[PDB]
């Protein structure tokens, strides 16, 4: 069944959280905060939606800046797009 | 498969996404802002709702 899905899906996750992380002037400014970021994604990675849902005020507002910027890597599977096409997503510098 | 104050997003076919059946490419499309957060749109920006 889910065979195998979970391990792809929490791998694509921490992969969209590093192309964002990537993306911040200073990073290191926000070190233990996180954010809930609920994005939504079109098959090939493209940014389509993106709202904040939890946590801290200043790190989710650079998030979304960066979230903005980010190169995010296609989905590599039918399951994970299924999960990425909306999915809220815990975001930790 | 959704839609904003500006409009409705339908995925097409060969999954490219589209607005007012414009694929809207990171070229025409932008992000703006709605509520709290953003979210895409494409050559009308300034469109009031």
């Amino acid at each position: 069944n889910n065979g195998a899905s979970g391990a792809d899906i929490n791998n694509y996750a921490g992969q969209i959280k590093s192309a964002i992380e990537s993306k911040f002037y200073d990073a290191s400014s926000y070190a233990g905060k996180t954010c809930t970021l609920r994005i939504k994604l079109a098959p090939d990675g493209m940014l389509l939606d993106i709202k904040p849902e939890g946590g801290d005020p200043a790190l989710c507002q650079a998030a979304l800046a960066a979230a903005k910027l980010a190169k995010i890597p296609k989905p590599p599977s039918q399951a994970v797009y299924e999960v990425f096409k909306n999915a809220p997503l815990d975001f930790k510098p | 498969s959704y839609n904003t104050p500006w409009g409705k997003v339908i995925i097409n076919a060969a999954g490219q996404p589209t607005m007012n059946g414009t694929v809207m490419t990171a070229d025409n499309s932008s992000m703006v802002p709605y509520g709290r957060g953003f979210t895409r749109v494409l050559n009308s920006l300034v469109n009031n709702p």
